[PDB]
């Protein structure tokens, strides 16, 4: 039982008639006593799903219908249950628009479509074609004016042109959408966007033009035309500009196809006020007086409510709205629409800016829209960088699924301001895409469904100290990441925090002393759930050979902590400074003593290493054994023996090329199948050999590396160090 | 706890 009064929090976009809605709420409060608070937060379509998870979202959310299926699929919307009479009061197509999986998930409010708006004084006869506009602009330019200005930051406004010659979102056939058939990279879409980019190239439009600039331009009479919706008209009236609303220009002898939106009001599933919300929406808003109150503030367009529609249908602006809505298509409401919108937004901005060609932009958008794992990761990125919607990205020209050299399809580069209070410097943040399962169609990775690791289950990241004067992030770390990715795919070994990676060249191909890498959990990036699995984020940390050796001999985690305690060497977020000239040991002499104390008392943390090695003469015992290593692995043999066997621990060399492994074991440890009685044993290519403390000590005495090939022998066994005979191949995760 | 050598 509830002994309390409810309330209503309402979200509506800032370009809509929210004061009129507040007036309808004021009337609701008068009649009912229930307060109604109308808010118009920025990015409310992105915030709503964020806040609903906290339980702090509104009772009612207004938006175009295309977003609501995603919210619904995510369980964020209450099913709406109007009786037949009320359903009868609104047009069937709009109910259709607000229908998801056989349920009504919102109340439809109004039909929106873009139209050509034009200044009758500057232009008494508006152009019937897009092709006319460049010529018209020159004329208007002669007298200090422009032909057309509109919002190029939202793909919504450019889409009518893109769709004109045959661009589409998802193909509608036999009552449903095909989520893999996307029409953004077809000739018609390329043609439309190419036309837009040509308009910008020839200086008839500017790529940076946004909503407010276009609005100011048209409302001050600085531009002859604009493209906008009904909501925009109230402000034009105020400007006292003599304007007309007409059909959008044709492209290639075809009508522009704007996406038709139905302004809809959904009820939060977590709301304790669903009835008050129903009452408000049905009996107060969706009436002549309510919609009139909202429309007076900012025109809604063609309202779903018949009575007010016949009343507003007289308006030739609404007639024009409906002509353009008619010639266009209603937006799908399927969940994949937000990924699709992100994809198209980036393509239009990048093509218009000249950052990318139309072909590359739309190809990425086409692939991008069909890509859930990517969209999940991008989601995390967006959470981290609200300020940077469009990052600089390194894109693989030929993708890995077609056997291009680079397995990371994309590498995003962000500018991270760090924390000046925390003494964390500014730096560039690289994030990779490809080691996880982006697309889930098994082109590169095996798809097993939700839960478990997505692809290898992680993505690589890197933090590079920003140098003074640097306008953009350097791109070499991307190639570095590609190298690491190539290793991961070929070797089949997943990376873990605490691991090290011997590279043996300065990472940036400079003279830098940073020639090696440690791997740790990214300090900011949180693991993500994708339909294809979970993704964690492994940050790369550049180190000196001395530090690598210390990580090997002692442990990686310790060295990482030391690196955190020394800011110029990493700090809390373990940022890499390629120009760093001293090891942490040169910075604090005594610290080395701490490692040395650690090594002698605790030994090495390294369970094993992947290296060039082999062994030779179904569980099998062997009378003789012959072990083979390369120099580097050979240099770790002393670590294996002294560092672990003498501490009652085991050590494993695993070959990356073959399926072989060699595990050194000492007396005890239970788990070993190698007994002193039978020293050498093998489970296939896995070889386990048991060595005694006495023999370990003796072995340590014998080994002092010398020129190759170098040979060691005993009556039972031989040990070779070789010049990389070890040679000749796995692709993908198939 | 693991080492990967000469990944290049
Ligand atoms: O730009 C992509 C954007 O398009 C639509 O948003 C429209 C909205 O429908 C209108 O009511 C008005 O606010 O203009 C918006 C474009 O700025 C989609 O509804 C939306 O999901 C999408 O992000
Ligand atoms: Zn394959």
């Amino acid at each position: 039982m509830k002994t309390e009064e409810g309330k209503l929090v309402i979200w509506i976009n800032g370009d809509k008639g929210y004061n009129g809605l507040a007036e309808v709420g004021k009337k609701f409060e008068k009649d009912t006593g229930i307060k109604v608070t109308v808010e118009h937060p920025d990015k409310l379509e992105e915030k709503f799903p964020q806040v609903a998870a906290t339980g702090d979202g509104p009772d009612i959310i207004f938006w175009a219908h295309d977003r609501f299926g995603g919210y619904a699929q995510s369980g964020l919307l209450a099913e709406i249950t109007p009786d037949k009479a009320f359903q009868d009061k609104l047009y069937p197509f709009t109910w259709d628009a607000v229908r998801y999986n056989g349920k009504l998930i919102a109340y439809p409010i109004a039909v929106e479509a873009l139209s050509l708006i034009y200044n009758k004084d500057l232009l008494p006869n508006p152009p019937k074609t897009w092709e006319e506009i460049p010529a018209l602009d020159k004329e208007l330019k002669a007298k200090g004016k422009s032909a057309l200005m509109f919002n190029l930051q939202e793909p919504y406004f450019t889409w009518p042109l893109i769709a004109a010659d045959g661009g589409y979102a998802f193909k509608y056939e036999n009552g449903k959408y095909d989520i893999k058939d996307v029409g953004v990279d077809n000739a018609g879409a390329k043609a439309g966007l190419t036309f837009l980019v040509d308009l910008i190239k020839n200086k008839h439009m500017n790529a940076d033009t946004d909503y407010s600039i276009a609005e100011h331009a048209f409302n001050h009479g600085e531009t002859a035309m604009t493209i906008n919706g009904p909501w925009a008209w109230s402000n034009i009236d105020t400007s006292k500009v003599n304007y007309g609303v007409t059909v959008l220009p044709t492209f290639k002898g075809q009508p522009s196809k704007p996406f038709v939106g139905v302004l809809s009001a959904g009820i939060n599933a977590a709301s304790p006020n669903k009835e008050l919300a129903k009452e408000f929406l049905e009996n107060y808003l969706l009436t002549d007086e309510g919609l009139e109150a909202v429309n007076k503030d900012k025109p809604l367009g063609a309202v779903a409510l018949k009575s007010y529609e016949e009343e507003l249908a007289k308006d030739p602006r609404i007639a024009a709205t409906m002509e353009n809505a008619q010639k266009g298509e209603i937006m799908p409401n399927i969940p994949q629409m937000s990924a699709f919108w992100y994809a198209v937004r980036t393509a239009v901005i990048n093509a218009a800016s000249g950052r990318q060609t139309v072909d590359a932009a739309l190809a990425a958008a086409q692939t991008n829209a069909a890509a859930p794992g990517l969209h999940a990761i991008y989601g995390e990125c967006r959470r981290l960088y609200p300020d940077q919607p469009n990052p600089l990205q390194v894109t693989a020209i030929v993708k890995y699924d077609s056997f291009g050299p680079d397995p990371l399809d994309y590498v995003s580069m962000y500018r991270n301001v760090g924390s000046p209070s925390a003494n964390i410097p500014e730096h560039w943040h690289y994030i990779s895409f490809g080691l996880s399962d982006l697309y889930g169609d098994n082109r590169v990775h095996e798809f097993t469904g939700t839960d478990g690791p997505s692809g290898f289950g992680f993505e690589l990241t890197f933090r590079l100290k920003r140098e003074t004067g640097e306008s953009a992030p350097p791109t070499w770390p991307a190639e570095l990441m590609q190298g690491l990715a190539r290793y991961v795919f070929q070797s089949e070994n997943t990376f873990c925090s605490g691991d090290h990676v011997s590279w043996h060249s300065p990472l940036d191909n400079s003279e830098s002393r940073i020639q090696h890498m440690l791997l740790t959990e990214d300090p900011q990036m949180q693991p993500v759930q994708t339909p294809f699995g979970v993704v964690t984020f492994l940050q790369i940390v550049g180190v000196c050979t001395e530090e690598l050796h210390s990580a090997q001999q002692w442990n990686g985690q310790g060295i990482l902590e030391l690196l955190r305690t020394v800011p110029i060497a990493g700090g809390p977020w373990l940022i890499t400074d390629m120009r760093r000239g001293e090891t942490i040991f040169e910075i604090d002499p005594h610290l080395q003593e701490r490692v040395d104390k650690g090594i002698e008392t605790d030994g090495s943390n390294l369970s094993g290493v992947s290296a060039k090695c082999a062994w030779d003469d179904r569980t099998r015992q062997l009378e003789s054994v012959h072990l083979k290593f390369n120099q580097e692995s050979g240099a770790l043999i002393p670590l294996c023996l002294r560092g672990r066997l003498l501490h009652g621990r085991h050590f494993t060399y695993k070959s990356i090329t073959g399926d072989m492994a060699i595990t050194f074991v000492s007396t005890g440890v239970e788990g070993a199948f190698a007994t002193e009685e039978h020293p050498y044993a093998a489970h296939g290519p896995w070889l386990q050999i048991l060595l005694t403390e006495e023999f370990v000590e003796k072995m340590l005495e014998d080994l002092e590396d010398a020129a190759l090939p170098k040979e060691y022998s005993w009556p039972e066994k031989k040990l070779k160090v070789s010049i990389l005979p070890d040679v000749v191949h796995h692709h993908h995760h198939h | 706890s693991y080492g990967h050598l000469s990944a290049s």
